[PDB]
DNA sequence: GTGTGTCTCAATCGTTTTACAACGTCGTGCTG
DNA sequence: CAGCACGACGTTGTAAAACGATTGAGACACAC
């Protein structure tokens, strides 16, 4: 699942395709409780390890990593009067990126749910 | 196989009506000392019982309260006969299997 | 669906404090104390037991919808209503309601089941 | 050593078929 | 010869015994 997550985050041109089978194998699972419970958690609970695959894919979900290098400047001195130097629209470029995060997370979440 | 197509007054006709107290349910239980004639040979002393209330009946095995079809199949695998059995003759009915 | 909802709320909230804000909703389930479904009857008897354990000050006006279940055809309602009368008997202190527990107990000394 | 979480036993609410009891249909046995 | 009686015989519309799919509640675990 580590490799699957890396390929998910890095190569989106077939990002769907892995999903297309990751749930299919979900049909062939232990159908009883004593076998489904597996590797314990830190807070003291036991889960089925195959379940961590689903969250792991959206754990990647192409989170942005170019946090910097979108505005001419860092913070000003008095933002409560005017965004001096920095551009608010440049600060309002994050939602473009966040649209690639937000409006794709549910898009992946609804192929599965 | 008798007392099957019973009804309200039938499933009441076979209780005891007396002055002691109104009786609700009745039960009969027999004890067989089989050897291997009955199939579950793991039990050397099989026991059967049938309880009857005014609105319930339950067959059973050794306190195992199974349904009717299973005790029917059990008695069928043994050398019994479901319908009117030749080895049983009721009152004055002895001229049975000589004029049918 | 009406069976499911009242079956769910029997353990859902674990806090009868919802009925501290919705006594009209409590008034809804009081009306269904005489439904034909023997399954929903006990649910009302279980919920109404729980409501007394915490919100204790409703001993009198609740009490009526409790003993009304002991004289019922189903056994589940009777075998449940009795055990709630146990808890109520200790927490209550008015002897005048204690006697009403006893008279309704001794009357059910003999039963069909 | 104490709470865990999973496995196994009892009522009840639609269906289903299935035993049962009423009703024409014949066929043998007589009597005029 | 023919007409009456009558008694077994085969359909047919039923009500009830029974049937399977739901729930909740005791007894095995563990595993820190």
């Amino acid at each position: 699942f580590q490799t699957l997550q890396y390929l998910f985050r890095l190569y989106p041109y077939q990002r769907d395709f892995i999903i297309e089978e990751s749930l299919t194998n979900f049909s062939h699972l232990p159908t009883a409780r004593s076998v489904s419970r597996t590797y314990r958690l830190s807070n003291g609970k036991s889960i089925q390890y195959y379940s961590t695959l689903f969250v792991r894919l959206i754990q990647s979900c192409s989170i942005q990593n170019l946090f910097d290098s979108e505005i001419v400047q860092s913070e000003s001195k008095s933002t409560e009067a005017l965004h001096s130097g920095n551009l608010t629209e440049h600060l309002k470029t994050v939602e473009s990126i966040l649209s690639k995060s937000r409006h794709e997370e549910y898009r992946i979440a609804n192929h599965i749910v | 196989d008798a007392y099957t197509h019973l009804s309200r007054e039938e499933r009441q006709a076979l209780l005891h009506e007396g002055p002691g107290a109104t009786v609700m349910s009745a039960y009969v239980e027999v004890t067989f000392a089989n050897a291997d004639n009955r199939f579950p040979t793991g039990k050397s002393e099989v026991v059967l019982r049938r309880t009857i209330g005014l609105k319930k009946d339950e067959y059973s095995l050794d306190k195992k309260t199974v349904s009717k079809t299973e005790v029917i199949n059990l008695l069928e695998s043994a050398g019994f006969s479901r319908s009117n059995p030749y080895y049983i003759v009721p009152q004055g009915r002895v001229t049975s299997l000589t004029n049918a | 669906l009406r069976t499911k909802c009242l079956r769910i709320i029997n353990q859902m909230k674990t806090i009868p404090s919802i009925l501290r804000t919705h006594p009209e909703v409590l008034a809804q389930i009081i009306s269904k104390s005489n439904d034909q479904s023997a399954i929903v009857r006990d649910t009302v008897l279980d919920l109404l037991g729980t409501y007394i354990m915490a919100y204790r000050e409703t001993i009198p006006q609740i009490y009526g919808c409790i003993i009304s279940g002991i004289s019922d055809p189903s056994t589940i309602v009777r075998k449940r209503a009795i055990k709630q009368l146990c808890e109520v008997y200790e927490a209550t202190e008015d002897l005048n309601i204690r006697v009403d527990i006893a008279s309704k107990l001794l009357t059910r000394s003999n039963d069909e089941e």
